[PDB]
């Protein structure tokens, strides 16, 4: 016939093992026909006491050996899969103790059982020759026949012939606890002497549990489990016929009101549902039998099967199980912008990080800052009244100080005739991403919405050109690894880039000073915009190509956006002479600057939103004023 | 006797006309937006009058002709010969952010789509403005962008963020098709200001499965939203590589236009569970809505917490199609977002299958800061896949379970949540829902023969003026959600037990509203008991046999139940006998000169003068 017995192997995963002193492969699609072979009888004239088979090779290797054999390597390839022979392993009595192969020769009155290869003294050591397949030991015993007794060993002693070995039966070390399910050992026989299958295998069964899917509960080869919380652990029968049993176990030796999890650990004396009823004890089957007993594990609503919500049978005898659902489970700011007016007892920053010690950040606030001579330390609250909301020193050298997060409350291009150096070309993938507008030597602003990847290895600043890719001055361009980028506070979509590298100054190249922070714009008041970005000519050559706005009040703004936004003071508006003609792709982060008489600054950035240069239609721009002393504020870095 | 009395039920066949379009062809996807119905079909587009139901403009993606030398938007129309393909409109949305917009997509045309403007001056027709989102790539012809729409498996979340429209589909792909047309499982399309084109941020903006499993592995996308920066899925796929079960997965992760960092999978299974279990696999159709009031504390939330209502079916063995039995279940947003945080141990968590595939680097020595990390963004993300499920009790408790449902939508009315449940063949019900008990379907009526589209749109305005539209094959009806009638209602019992905002009450015959009864006998409080029939009607004082009495509303009325324990049955002076256990509110049981016999229920009285000595 042809049968199975890799149920009788076991497994490892993503080991091969290498005998370094010693054994064939031949292509066979079933490892467990394999393993199968292996056990029956005669397959191989060598003594296969394990196999491996990799499903990359698919070739079946049988090993006559362990691993416990000296001298054998493992190897973590995960190609490679072990199966071992659990008799081997067994190290103790299952029935009538009728496989074994232990190496133990020591009798019940502790005598060496002799080589059963030894005619000495006694006569009938012929079995070996006789039982093939039974591994008859050189000296160690076994059970010849299968008998009851088991291991029965000719005594090397002249007066006794031979003295029956002893094995402990295997329960006597798996012991359980009531619940079982945590327990995860070898004992891999039913109650019924019947073998659990391999919870890999999906026969004679095709049960639910993959042990993949469900891992970290042990469904290893066929050792005995609680997966479905009965009082005692339980497998699938390898026998079609039978469903599954339960596995013969002995025992091992040696409740608050708020809720933990889904109540399951947790443990309750309340016993009313949210509908006010009270539920009956465990004893007490009334009004209908439920299965739960003390031995599985008063008339309080617990989670023994670890419910959502503790359940407890209702005395209302036609609900079977009621929800104590009242049960509590263990689980910002308006108009108050300034710290001061707010006592946060909050321990993080916007970034993330965790606070800093208010000592020596007091320290250094007072040597910065010396506005005004509190609070706890290392909370949200923040002195110095910032604007931008509460705050919080952080450990970082590279970052001293970080918002604490508490809620409160060109189209029709004209290139330009020269160079301008405020304007800096961001080159990412090795070409320009978005406009950014240098402040110090050592410093550069641009929009949140420019920035794919977080890193700054791949990103690249250029300085100097009148064309794109300083195609033209080669003479003067010049490029710069990237520092450090920093993001605004919230909602300003705001990244300050400082570069590896400050660039020393030069006539081509000009940082741009800042507006006044209390400072307001006259409408209509006519400013520029530079950038490379997107046009809709047919051939942009590169250029940088310049273009003036005149400043507007809120209503023409949402007048022609109809009301598509109410506007807030974040937010700087500003429109063309009534021509079509306004940043697009390309020009993010371009700067709006402006003269109060002649000396210019920034005002705006240019920032993507809402459709691009849509003739007599306002753009929408970043109020600088309304950051500068954030900017400030961080410049002290 | 009880099926003579049959007619106790209301009936299930009740026609009315309703607000109707025929559609010439199957309809695929709707759209609400300016009082206007806007309707994707089969090579086809309509827009419908709101209240009109009546098709105001409408424009043909017709016969489509597929040249292999031609793409999505280049002209074809000169060519001589060839597939004669049908584009179904697949993808759908209109976007305001920019402008008024209709993002409309075929099918067949490489899965790329179009744009349709409106003027202010009249605000629906579409065939003025006709571009084809359809970006030339110069750079990299790697991937093809704006191929967006795939031919399996379409679903749409289109959002503005960091001021840009932002397009998270779901795509279902056969590893067949992909050298035609390189695509993406999922995919963060963002549209450029140009609207010319969408733009991959950079090589993580997308995700798809390795090439091996193309085949087997078939994921399925059936639902998506936005909720706390959470842009979900619902979707079904296989529980493991091996598994060819299917097991509906929930996914979660942040809406960085960069994309998808913090990505999770986690699986959902609705059990039906009594005392000392059947689950239903497949997600048949969802909807995330705002809860009633009642059902605001029997879960635990606030009326405006977000409930997330996934009807779900039970699946064909080693098959995504379902068994015909399903069941609806809730899940507020706050517990699945914890379950995702923090619930959670740090053994169960395991690295995405279809992604990583098992034999890896990363799966084997990585790990997660749960509980230190929500939301953050780190360059290197972990594609994580909870092993442990979020398992919910069906509300009803298989009121439905021996039917399929095809479809689903919410809404609230007062303290109460009600369902307008769409039934696999097409009969829409509307039911309350609670944990208390069973609520029959105040309407059930059958629709249509085809079934009920998952497409359903909700409205109530001032929680006065509302509807529903629902799809079925070729035809959208305009349901109010305001109820029909109480006519059909046949007992006290019935008539009482329906939602006050339907006006029922028994005008001493049938139920029915307040000013319909000429005789001004309307009541919604007292059952009056209600003969049928009786079996036997010759008794002696003392000879006994079998007394079976068919009739309605025999029981007192509690708020659900019909008790029969608060009855009386009398035969004038003598007190007739009571068999409570085979007395019930329907069917009563006596044992023992013309005589008349008197019922005493809960709430009234009657009289039965058929009987002598």
């Amino acid at each position: 016939k042809r049968r199975n017995t890799i149920h009788e192997f076991k497994k490892s995963a993503k080991t091969t093992l290498i005998k370094i002193d010693p054994i064939k492969t031949k292509k066979v699609n079933t490892a467990d026909q394999c393993a199968n072979r292996c056990t029956r009888n005669k397959g191989l004239p060598f003594t296969c006491k394990a196999f491996v088979f990799d499903k990359a090779r698919k070739q079946c290797l049988w090993f006559p050996f362990n691993s416990m054999s000296s001298g054998v390597k493992k190897e973590f390839g995960h190609e490679f899969d072990l199966y071992e022979n659990k008799d081997y392993i067994r190290n103790c009595i299952i029935g009538k103790g009728r496989s074994y192969k232990g190496t133990v020769s020591i009798t019940k009155s502790g005598i060496k059982c002799q080589p059963w290869s030894s005619m000495i003294p006694h006569e009938h050591s012929f079995l070996p020759s006789s039982y093939r397949g039974k591994d008859l030991q050189e000296n160690y015993c076994r059970n010849p026949r299968g008998e009851e007794g088991g291991p029965w060993c000719f005594t090397s002693n002249p007066e006794v012939r031979y003295e029956v070995c002893d094995i402990p039966q295997c329960s006597e070390v798996e012991c359980m606890t009531c619940n079982g399910e945590s327990y995860r050992g070898l004992m891999d026989h039913t109650e019924s002497g019947k073998i659990c299958q391999r919870w890999d295998h999906q026969t004679p069964h095709r049960h639910k549990f993959l042990p993949e899917r469900y891992p970290d509960k042990g469904f290893d080869d066929n050792y005995c489990r609680n997966p479905d919380g009965q009082p005692r652990p339980w497998c699938y029968t390898l026998d079609p016929h039978t469903r599954w049993e339960y596995c013969a176990i002995k025992t091992c030796a040696d409740t608050t009101e708020c809720i933990q999890g889904q109540g399951e650990g947790y443990r309750g004396t309340v016993n009313t549902i949210w509908n006010g009823i009270p539920c009956q004890r465990w004893d007490s089957q009334y009004p209908h039998e439920h299965d739960m007993t003390p031995e599985n594990f008063e008339n309080y609503c617990r989670n023994p099967d670890g419910s959502e919500s503790p359940w407890c049978f209702t005395t209302d005898p036609n609900i079977r199980v009621g929800y104590c659902s009242q049960i509590p489970n263990c689980d910002q700011d308006c108009y108050r912008g300034n710290g001061k007016n707010y006592m946060g007892n909050l321990s993080q920053t916007r970034s993330g990080l965790t606070c800093s010690m208010w000592d020596k950040n007091m320290e250094d606030l007072h040597r910065h800052i010396f506005w005004e001579p509190k609070l706890n330390e290392n909370y949200c609250r923040n002195p110095d009244d910032d604007a931008h909301g509460p705050w919080c020193y952080t450990g970082n050298p590279l970052i001293p100080w970080d918002y604490c997060p508490i809620s409160r409350c060109v189209v029709n291009g004209i290139p330009t005739r020269t160079n301008i150096g405020w304007m800096v070309s961001l080159r990412y993938r090795n070409k320009h991403i978005c406009g950014g507008s240098l402040i110090k030597e050592s410093w550069v602003l641009t929009a949140r919405q420019c920035f794919p990847s977080r890193d700054l290895k791949d990103y690249e600043a250029w300085l100097g050109i009148h064309d794109v890719h300083g195609r033209g001055d080669e003479k003067c361009k010049q490029v710069l690894n990237v520092s450090q980028l920093v993001y605004g506070p919230e909602g300003s979509d705001l990244v300050l880039m400082k570069l590896a590298r400050p660039a020393v100054l030069d006539d081509f190249v000009s940082t741009i000073d800042l507006p006044n922070y209390g400072c307001t714009i006259p409408e209509k008041t006519s400013c520029s915009v530079y950038g490379w970005g997107y046009t809709g000519l047919i051939n942009y050559d590169g250029l940088l190509r310049v273009a003036h706005l005149y400043i507007m009040g809120n209503e023409k703004c949402s007048q022609h956006h109809r009301g598509k936004v109410t506007l807030n003071e974040s937010e700087i508006c500003a429109g063309a002479e009534k021509i079509g003609s306004g940043p697009c792709e390309g020009d993010y982060g371009g700067p709006l600057v402006c003269e109060q008489h002649k000396m210019r600054m920034v005002l705006g950035v240019i920032v993507p939103g809402r459709g691009c240069a849509i003739p007599n239609r306002p753009g929408i721009f970043v109020r600088v004023a309304y950051y500068a002393k954030w900017i400030h504020k961080i410049i002290l870095t | 006797c009880k099926e003579a009395l049959a007619k106790s039920e209301m009936n299930v066949n009740m026609k009315y006309q309703l607000p109707n379009f025929t559609a010439e062809t199957p309809i695929q996807n709707v759209i609400l937006h300016e009082h206007h119905i806007f309707l994707g079909a089969t090579n086809y587009i309509y827009v419908l009058n709101e209240e009109d139901l009546q098709k105001v403009a409408e424009y043909k993606t017709g016969p489509v002709l597929e040249h292999p030398d031609c793409f999505p938007c280049q002209d074809c129309s000169s060519k001589a010969n060839l597939v004669w393909k049908d584009n179904i409109n697949m993808a759908l949305v209109v976007d305001t952010y920019y402008d008024d917009q209709l993002i409309s997509c075929g099918s067949v045309n490489r899965g790329t789509c179009q744009r349709h403007v409106f003027p202010h001056n009249h605000t629906a027709d579409i065939q003025s403005e006709v571009h084809c989102i359809f970006s030339p790539q110069i750079e990299e012809p790697s991937q093809c962008p704006d191929c967006v729409v795939s031919a399996l498996g379409a679903k749409v979340l289109s959002s503005v963020k960091d001021r840009f429209i932002n397009f998270f589909v779901g795509n279902t792909i056969n590893s067949s098709y992909f050298p035609d047309h390189p695509l993406h499982s999922i995919s963060v399309r963002r549209l450029k200001e140009t609207k010319d084109g969408f733009m991959f941020l950079t090589d993580q903006s997308y995700i798809d499965v390795l090439p091996e499993f193309r085949d087997s592995y078939p994921i399925k996308y059936v639902h998506a939203f936005e909720s706390n920066n959470f842009i979900y899925f619902l979707t079904v796929q296989r529980e493991t590589l091996d598994a060819q079960t299917f097991h509906t997965r929930i996914i979660r992760f942040c809406s960085i236009n960069s994309g998808l960092h913090s990505y999770m999978e986690m699986p959902l299974e609705c059990i039906l569970t009594e005392k000392r279990k059947e689950v239903f696999n497949i997600l048949q159709a969802a909807y995330v809505s705002k809860p009633g009031a009642q059902l605001a504390r029997q879960i635990g939330a606030s009326l405006n917490d977000d409930i997330l209502f996934g009807v779900f079916a039970q699946s064909k063995p080693d098959s995504a199609e379902p068994m015909d039995r399903s069941a609806m279940c809730a899940f507020p947003i706050k517990y699945v977002n914890d379950f995702f945080n923090k619930i959670v141990n740090k053994n169960n968590v395991r690295c995405l299958q279809h992604f990583y595939g098992p034999n890896h680097e990363h799966c084997f020595n990585r790990t997660l800061l749960r509980n230190s990390s929500g939301c953050e963004a780190r360059r290197d993300e972990y594609r994580t896949e909870f092993t442990t499920a979020l398992q919910r009790v069906d509300l009803f408790m298989g009121q439905f379970s021996e039917v399929l449902l095809t479809s689903i939508s919410t809404f609230i009315k007062g303290d109460l949540t009600i369902a307008n449940l769409g039934t696999s063949e097409g009969r829409f019900m509307q039911v309350v829902v609670s944990r208390s008990g069973p609520s029959t379907p105040h309407v059930n009526f059958l629709l249509d023969s085809h079934p009920v589209s998952p497409e359903v749109i909700v409205e109530h305005t001032l929680n006065q003026n509302g509807y529903t539209l629902v799809i079925t094959g070729k035809k959208i009806t305009k349901i109010p959600l305001n109820g029909l009638g109480c006519r059909h209602f046949q007992s006290c019992s019935q008539c009482l037990s329906a939602p006050p905002f339907v006006q029922c009450g028994w005008c001493h015959d049938k139920c029915v509203r307040s000013e319909e009864c000429l005789s001004g006998t309307w009541t919604q409080q007292i059952c009056l008991p209600a003969i049928y029939k009786v079996f036997p009607n010759s008794a002696p004082l003392e000879g006994g046999t079998r007394l079976t009495i068919c009739g309605w509303d025999f029981g007192f009325r509690r708020n659900n139940k019909f008790d029969l324990k608060k009855t009386r049955v009398l035969l004038g002076n003598e007190s007739c006998t009571l068999t409570l256990s085979e007395s019930t509110m329907n069917t009563l049981k006596c044992t023992v000169f013309n005589m008349s016999i008197i019922i005493s229920n809960g709430h009234g009285t009657t009289q039965y003068s058929t009987f002598s000595y």
